[PDB]
RNA sequence: UCUGGCAUGUUGGAACAAUGUAGGUAAGGGAAGUCGGCAAGCCGGAUCCGUAACUUCGGGAUAAGGAUUGGCUCUAAGGG
RNA sequence: CGCAGGUGCAGAUCUUGGUGGUAGUAGCAAAUAUUCAAACGAGAACUUUGAAGGCCGAAGUGGAGAAGGGUUCCAUGUGA
């Protein structure tokens, strides 16, 4: 017979398999539209997620409730040092998809970059591109590139760039570099080609590939958490108290008839570390990095106009789980997927934006660097030690210095 | 007595046997089946390993409810384990068979076990006791074990 | 090598518990060769064999 | 140089962290022993009865959070054992573990 | 806890997944759950007050309701 | 060539015996707990000795008896 309350089905058969993601890399599954009116850009980058803060901003929407006041919102900071460009990749439109055609690698690529193309690095002879390397400078092998790079002009319609991220800059444990291919997009063949050769071996910073107060894409594998029951999994009615055998279940896994149980039935299986894409994700800022200007370090990352506190993006204490951000970041309204040091890619939108809440420019009062490590209340340090005053261990040592 | 093959030539081998042994038929045969084929010592390493865990033993035929280890994968599997009581037992034969072998004047560098294998021996009968006033069998299942260790080099 | 029939000799000669005899763990084997109450009783007297303080 | 000893700080508070209330006092003395192996390469250890007295001191669960410990590699041709060399940990009582270095130790 | 006794109840090692058995806690609501407050929870000791209907005058009665309770230093009274 | 039968099995939830798959699976999860060193020994997580940490907490996991058991008591040796 027929339900007796309808209630709506828990969960989405549209992330059906429900499996550990067989990458740990996120993948761009479709790129941006070309168009050969726009100027040669990039489509994607990828970055690291080191945490989450929240900032104070004003508000410009002029029918709400909010605006021109004061609101507080949480951010994500995705660091993202440069990439370097270490090949192209051309591919030709075909009745049965599209198939990689010839692909071209730089002549020198970093040991880094080498990391990638083994198991272990250890044990290896980093033998890796030591022949294709002697092709850039032999004659009879700078030939061949050139009718290569021509072929590619007269036969690919899509033109992608290797570009793998540098973890050297990064506080990680891991020095393996992270590679990716990222289309290019406007202009013609020709003209994605010359773009792609003369920034060879070079680096594009993630202030070429985006800009401020633009809605982005983020890609990433979600949080892993193992084996769960169909109450954790698929978020299904607890049974009462005195059932017998179990509690955390479906009680009904299907009808007779069928005599099979459907793939529409929540069942227990992995949960987390799932390949997801979420689309909306505006920049709310986009960090400097520290660099080194007149013999002094720079660390005003995350100085608005409004506070001039000369302080940097990281909290007090530094980011739980991830070391302190010394590079470029990106900082993201909202939350994003996957862990801590958790590589993320970030793609353009494929979608138009028009809204108004997609258009609004937003202008950062505030940015809190309160520790995170708990209930943290000082911004800076010098702030903790002129309210605090001076302490045993600074007498202690004065002691000691004299 | 009768062995299930017969050597090549009697003159270049060296035979080794035992009966009602208790160890398991079912964790031997497949211990023995590893074995088989290999050189003497690289068969003695290899039983020493299967003690200290460090290879395993690929459970190919009695395999239901065998766990899966990465030490697996060096012999084209999934299912693999660590079975030391029987890796002892094979241990205890090897080095009968190498006392033959050296009796009888062959070299042992070169000694390859060129045949072995396991069959099951009587069973041996206790009981368990199984609620409302039932008794069940709980027995044993040891194994008779045969190897041929040929000189091949 | 065991000793519970000397544990269990001292313990009746002392007339305390056998958690109260105390056997010299490096004279085990002039202990064990002791398997007559006086024997027990000799040991009691050269100190291999001790009767330990209440807690 | 295979006669050698040395001075350690042993963070057992790290190495405990997790564990049942029942084990705790047990898992840190195999902590004790993975530490040997790792520190002098030899997979014979023995740890005198005066550090498994420091370790149980407090009972099987509130296990002291740090031990300060001397490990002394010396011959097992005493014993003629298959292993010819051994480590021997024993315990070295301390007021305060403030600033205190691995050290070697000679006499 | 002592005298006395024992070795964790026919095995150990590692890990800390789902489901379970046993024990807890939970914001704001406060039985809206369910056949049903099942289960759990509230109360709980002693001292000083104060106790209804009804009644076979015995009870009901620890009815109900309220206050106090630690440590330390003293004081008064209670005997051979 | 004749004579005479306790004369032919796939079944009977057939009778007795033997054997599989299940399956190296279920399981060896009631009453807080073990650790260090040494000895004997071919061999020790489990025996013994010593030192630690714990439990029974006198209506005991203590010391003795009645029924019932019948040599299970004690020493030495073995380890099928």
């Amino acid at each position: 017979s027929h339900r007796k309350f309808s209630a709506p089905r828990h969960g989405s058969l549209g992330f059906l398999p429900r499996k550990r993601s067989s990458r740990h890399r996120g993948k761009v599954k479709s790129f941006p539209k070309d168009d050969a009116s726009k100027p040669v850009h990039l489509t994607a980058f990828l970055g690291y997620k080191a945490g989450m803060t929240h900032i104070v901003r004003e508000v410009d929407r002029p029918g709400s409730k909010v605006n021109k006041k004061e609101v507080v919102e949480a951010v994500t900071i995705v660091e993202t040092p440069p990439m370097v460009v270490v090949g192209i990749v051309g591919y030709v439109e075909t009745p049965r998809g599209l198939r990689t055609f010839k692909t071209v690698f730089a002549e020198h690529i970093s040991d880094e970059c080498k990391r990638r193309f083994y198991k272990n690095w250890h044990k290896s002879k980093k033998k890796a591109f030591t022949k294709y390397c002697k092709k850039w400078q032999d004659d009879t092998g700078k030939k061949q590139l050139e009718k290569d790079f021509n072929s590619m002009k007269k036969y690919c319609q899509v033109i992608r760039i290797i570009a793998h991220t540098q973890m050297r800059l990064l506080p990680l444990r891991q020095k393996k570099a992270h590679l990716m291919e990222i289309q290019v997009n406007g202009g013609t063949v020709a003209e994605k080609l010359d773009w792609a050769r003369e920034r060879l071996e070079q680096q594009v910073p993630v202030n070429q590939v985006f800009g401020q107060d633009e809605m982005i894409d983020v890609i990433g594998v979600t949080k892993g958490k193992g084996y769960k029951g169909v109450t954790s999994r698929w978020h299904t009615k607890k049974l009462p108290r005195k059932t017998h055998r179990g509690l955390r279940k479906v009680a009904c896994i299907g009808a007779w008839h069928p005599a099979r149980v459907a793939f529409s039935v929540a069942r227990a299986g992995q949960k987390g570390y799932h390949h997801r894409t979420e689309i909306n994700k505006k920049i709310y800022k986009i960090g400097q990095g520290y660099l080194i200007k007149d013999g002094k370090l720079i660390k005003n990352n995350a100085s608005t106009d409004y506070d001039l506190s000369d302080k940097s993006i990281n909290p007090l204490g530094g980011f739980v789980h991830y070391g302190e951000v010394t590079n470029d970041f990106i900082m993201l309204k909202g939350c994003v997927v996957g862990t801590k040091k958790r590589v993320l890619t970030l793609r353009k939108s494929l979608l138009v934006q028009t809204k108004r809440r997609a258009l609004e420019k937003i202008d950062l009062k505030f940015i809190d660097t309160t520790s995170k490590f708990g209930h943290g209340r000082f911004q800076t340090m010098e702030e903790k030690k002129a309210f605090m005053g001076p302490l045993k261990k600074d007498r202690i040592a004065k002691e000691e210095g004299a | 007595v009768r062995y299930s093959l017969d050597p090549e030539n009697p003159t270049k081998s060296c035979k080794s046997r035992g009966s009602n042994l208790r160890v398991h038929f079912k964790n031997t045969r497949e211990t023995a089946q590893a074995i088989k084929g290999m050189h003497i010592r690289k068969a003695t390493k290899y039983l020493k390993d299967v003690t200290l865990k460090k290879q395993c033993v690929p459970f190919r035929r009695y395999n239901g409810g065998v766990g899966r280890c990465a030490q697996a994968k060096q012999w084209g599997w999934t299912q693999g384990r660590w079975p030391k009581k029987s890796a002892e037992f094979l241990l205890h034969m090897l080095k009968n068979a190498e006392s033959n072998a050296e009796l009888k004047g062959l070299d042992v560098d070169s000694l390859v076990i060129e045949h072995i294998q396991v069959n099951k021996a009587p069973k041996m009968r206790r009981r368990t006791y199984r609620a409302h006033g039932r008794i069940n069998p709980y027995m044993s299942s040891p194994c008779h074990i045969e190897m041929i260790l040929t000189e091949k080099e | 090598s065991m000793l519970r029939l000397q544990k269990r000799l001292a313990s009746s000669v002392l007339r305390c518990g056998k958690k109260k005899v105390w056997l010299d763990p490096n004279e085990t084997n002039e202990i064990a060769n002791a398997n007559s109450r006086q024997q027990i009783r000799k040991l009691i007297k050269d100190g291999l064999i001790i009767r330990k303080p209440v807690t | 140089n295979e006669v050698v000893t040395r001075e350690y700080t042993i963070n057992i508070h790290k190495r405990i962290h997790g564990v049942g209330f029942k084990k705790r006092a047990p898992r840190a003395l195999k902590e004790i022993r993975k530490f040997a192996m790792k520190e002098m390469g030899t997979p014979d250890v023995r740890i005198d009865t005066r550090l498994n007295k420091a370790v149980w001191a407090k009972g099987i669960r509130n296990v002291p959070y740090r031990i300060r410990v001397r490990l002394s590699r010396k011959r097992n041709e005493d014993e003629d054992s298959p292993n010819k060399l051994y480590t021997l940990v024993t315990y070295v009582p301390v007021t305060t573990f403030k600033n205190l270095q691995t050290v070697n130790v000679d006499e």
